[PDB]
């Protein structure tokens, strides 16, 4: 995923920095990208949203909780969010597991009010919007041609490489031992996502945990495996 | 092993026991014991028993200093004589004897007030060089003249680790919580040991805190020495003040040996280097011209344009647009704009006099004397504009000349102890003319010309500036400006008695009371005194409503440097300015996200003072961020004052008393336009 996270890190990071290629080209696409995985999970994208966190404001909204936990307010929040995407832009505007879709005709003209409100109605676009979900399918289709006009971008199915590599980036901070091989993993696992791979983590650091102990013996690795193995 | 055989060692007197049961001990010694030394309650009868008694009274300090004690730990060391890289080494030296003579530094240190102590204190200053590790050994032997043949017994070989190290946080924790009389001694053995090492910048931000004449000499002989130059130039003339610039012109004059520091050290090449590379490395557009300079109106934001041209700055266009434009303006907005041409052209020393001649000793008044200001404004070396102005000067009732003693007295100051300018000055201040800005360039200018002196002076120029203060009770806008002159002549003191000479003969009913803050403002510049700043909470709730704006206005002058604690709850008062006393504090610092935090608050508010005071230091706060404020101003209006000051605000976005001086004297900007005629002329501006 090298070509797809340095297309957004070209993509996004264009605005704001490395600017000599970027007011003096007169492209200045204010739309930010659209992101989504079929695994998900924020992982991934949390993996490529900190790649911007390096030299930008970070803006972290997770969800529409905050919004579908109360009356049905509206659409004020997101003009807040315009009136502090207008008065102070850094900040990447990162959305992460959208399931606002998932009343609805409200959601249809915040839809259109982000929509409308996001192309930068008043000035030459403001604040680069970053948006991740995790299924593409259920957004409707008046985000995609008004709003999305630079790119979006798709995560391939990998089957068992990026499973691979997934489990080597989450075992990365963790301690495996050597018996612990990979390919009875990533073969073992039938359509498995990575948050069905960060919860066998979770039952290896969480019933390490249980034991008081910071290594996992390969009977103490399967012993494990069962916690949510049972549990899921 | 257990304690059976070796624990009822201590019940038996005899000297052959202690003399080889006690070598066990410091063989033993290496980890003190098996456990806590929990023999004490035991071993604490032979406190009264007396060959070998110095290795019972290490026995006895292991373990007195091992559990607890604050001073009959150190007895036994201090009557042991010490005698007789390894861990026992590191135990009973580095701790031991660190936290062991760090308690008896501090005891004998705050009890007495021998050289028991000091021999002691050199013993592990040099234990202390052999452990190498730096600024706790240091940190804890600060306290404890010593520091000085300290630093000089200890640097060496070691360079960038005491001085950057030692240097770095022992200066910034000098400045912030040690004393004055401390830094001192700081900075005459850093001058003694960055004297023998190189860097010399460092040695010279010793003689920016020193302000002193021999260390500039020493780093032009040395620097001399050593062949950038004209870059360190530059930070130079930055760096020294206006008292050692002259005296260091005047020894140069005197020799310097090359005459290339005589050239440099002078005039004309802190301005040499910049103006061309400006001119060739920038490129700024003309839609700020067109634009900025096509949204001003009403005869004030054609002031607001008079800023544009003296402060725009490549581009000369706006500079050299047509003539009329100073026609249509008023007679303070004449002088402004004839001072506009001083400020296009701080540079071009031949070129403003071909400039400048035009407007010079022309029709009217303001352009003539405005012209003068241009030309006290457009350079500070040299000193050839004088005599036609200062032939003129004497007027005696409301004469021009009065107000070319205005930009004249005030552009010489910008151009400057004296002896002839303030001789000059003494039928000037005894003429006392009404408008206020002759007393205000005069108490500025003397201040301007006394700032950085050797403890302040209490000479009869201001004696007779204070006497002749008193003398008329009018215009308290005179017991505002004259004051600032004081409290600079005030500025450059380390420890003058000046303000209690100021408590003695400068208190009144409150028309002297201002007179007073000031110099209490003026003269705790800032140090580790917090003692005032209890003062300051304690005579902040005063019912006088000025002596709250400039005393605590004075945060942003004692608290400079430690900024973490300056974002106080001055905003969350409710009186008639203190949220001006901390728009104030915020200044021109960087301005990180907490600043414009503020500046979110503090840029809404409805009164015209206020929302009139906000841009100014919102936009030397901030030199894609720059004009979103400025849109908000124009969200916020769309009265004059504020849209003069927001543009005012776009042109200012595009402790050295230079920048400290124009912006307290601008603390009384709620007054009539002629203010605004001194407004403009403010230096601070980089």
């Amino acid at each position: 995923l090298d070509n797809q996270i340095q297309e957004i890190k070209e993509s996004v990071e264009l605005p704001l920095t490395h600017p000599e290629y970027y007011e003096e080209m007169g492209i200045k696409p204010p739309k930010g990208v659209i992101l989504y995985g079929p695994p998900g999970t924020g992982k991934t994208l949390l993996a490529k949203a900190v790649a911007n966190q390096t030299s930008a404001t970070f803006l972290r909204v997770v969800g529409s909780e905050l919004i579908q936990k109360y009356l049905g307010d509206g659409p004020k929040l997101v003009r807040e969010l315009f009136r502090v995407a207008e008065e102070h832009a850094p900040s990447i505007v990162f959305i992460d597991e959208i399931d606002a879709i998932g009343g609805e005709r409200e959601i249809q003209r915040t839809m259109l009010e982000l929509l409308n409100q996001l192309d930068g109605f008043d000035s030459r676009g403001d604040v680069k919007v970053i948006m991740a979900t995790n299924r593409i399918e259920t957004l409707d289709p008046a985000l995609i041609r008004p709003g999305r006009i630079d790119r979006k971008i798709e995560f391939p199915l990998p089957d068992e490489k990026t499973k691979k590599r997934i489990f080597q980036i989450h075992t990365s901070r963790m301690t495996l031992a050597d018996d612990v091989t990979l390919d009875d993993l990533i073969m073992a696992k039938d359509d498995l996502s990575g948050a069905d791979i960060k919860a066998i983590c979770t039952e290896a650091g969480l019933m390490a945990l249980r034991e008081r102990r910071m290594k996992v013996t390969n009977e103490d690795f399967k012993k494990s495996k069962e916690n949510v193995l049972y549990k899921k | 092993r257990d304690k059976a055989p070796v624990q009822p060692q201590q019940s038996p007197a005899a000297a052959p026991g202690g003399t080889d049961e006690k070598p066990s001990g410091k063989e033993r010694r290496d980890a003190g014991d098996k456990d806590k030394e929990q023999e004490l309650s035991e071993e604490d009868k032979q406190l009264q028993d007396e060959l070998y008694r110095p290795a019972l009274e290490e026995l006895r300090r292991q373990i007195r200093s091992s559990t607890t004690s604050m001073t009959s730990v150190p007895k036994p060391l201090k009557f042991l004589r010490p005698h007789y890289n390894k861990r026992f080494a590191a135990d009973i030296i580095s701790v031991l004897a660190m936290t062991m003579s760090g308690e008896r530094e501090c005891l004998k240190y705050r009890l007495v007030g021998a050289g028991e102590v000091a021999k002691e204190w050199q013993e592990l200053d040099d234990a202390e060089k052999v452990q190498r590790e730096p600024l706790l050994t240091l940190v804890k032997e600060i306290v404890p003249l010593l520091m000085e043949i300290e630093q000089v017994d200890m640097l060496e070989k070691d360079i960038d680790e005491n001085a950057y190290a030692k240097v770095c946080l022992y200066l910034t924790s000098c400045v912030n919580y040690v004393p004055e009389p401390e830094n001192s001694a700081l900075l005459r053995c850093a001058l003694g040991v960055f004297r023998k090492f190189s860097r010399f910048p460092e040695a010279l931000r010793l003689a920016l805190m020193l302000n002193d004449m021999e260390l500039v000499e020493d780093i032009f002989t040395s620097c001399k020495d050593v062949v950038m130059l004209g870059r360190h130039g530059v930070f130079l003339e930055l760096s020294e003040d206006v008292e050692e610039y002259e005296d260091l012109t005047e020894i140069m004059s005197n020799v310097q040996l090359n005459s290339n520091f005589l050239a440099l050290a002078r005039e004309l090449d802190i301005m040499e280097p910049k103006v061309p590379d400006d001119i060739y490395k920038t490129h700024l557009e003309n839609n700020r011209f067109g634009g900025s300079g096509s949204q001003v109106d009403s005869a004030r934001m054609n002031l607001a344009s008079s800023f544009v041209n003296g402060f725009v700055n490549q581009d000369k266009l706006l500079t050299d647009d047509g003539n009329k434009w100073l026609y249509k303006n008023k007679d303070h907005g004449m002088l402004s704009a004839a001072a506009s041409l001083g400020m296009i052209l701080l540079w071009d020393v031949d070129g403003g006099l071909t400039q400048i001649d035009k407007y010079l000793y022309s029709s009217e008044d303001y352009i003539k004397s405005g012209a003068l200001l241009a030309c006290g404004i457009v350079n500070s070396g040299v000193r050839n504009e004088c005599d036609p102005a200062l032939a003129l000067l004497s007027d005696y009732v409301l004469h021009n000349s009065n107000t070319m003693r205005l930009g004249s007295i005030f552009g010489l100051g910008l151009a400057y102890n004296r002896e002839d300018v303030l001789t000059l000055l003494l039928p000037v201040m005894g003429d006392s003319k009404s408008s206020m800005e002759v007393a205000g360039v005069t108490a500025l200018a003397c201040g301007m010309i006394a700032v950085g002196s050797c403890n302040g002076d209490v000479t009869s120029t201001i004696l007779q500036t204070i006497m002749e203060k008193s003398e008329t009770e009018l215009k308290d806008t005179y017991a505002r400006w004259l004051p600032l002159g004081l409290g600079l002549n005030h500025l450059g003191k380390g420890e003058a008695i000046e303000a209690i000479l100021a408590a003695l003969e400068v208190v009144s009913e409150p028309f002297r009371s201002f007179a007073n803050t000031l110099v209490d403002v003026c003269a705790y510049a800032g140090s580790g005194n917090v003692l005032k700043v209890q003062q300051l909470l304690h005579i902040c709730s005063e019912h006088f409503d000025s002596k709250e704006k400039e005393e605590d206005k004075d945060k942003k002058e004692k608290k400079d440097k430690d900024k973490k604690e300056a974002p106080a709850d001055m905003g969350a008062h409710q009186g008639v300015a203190v949220l001006g006393i901390a728009l104030i504090a915020m200044g021109e610092e960087i301005g990180a996200e907490m600043a414009l935090r503020t500046f979110g608050h503090l840029l809404r508010y409805g009164e015209p003072t206020l929302r009139r005071a906000v841009p100014l230091a919102l936009a030397l706060i901030s030199v894609s961020h720059d004009a979103d404020p400025e849109v908000s101003y124009n969200s916020i209006f769309a009265a004059r004052l504020a849209a003069m000051l927001r543009q005012l605000a776009q042109y200012h976005a595009k402790k050295g008393t230079l920048t400290l001086c124009p912006y307290h004297s601008d603390r009384q900007l709620m007054s009539q336009v002629a203010v605004a005629g001194l407004l403009t002329v403010l230096v601070s501006f980089l």
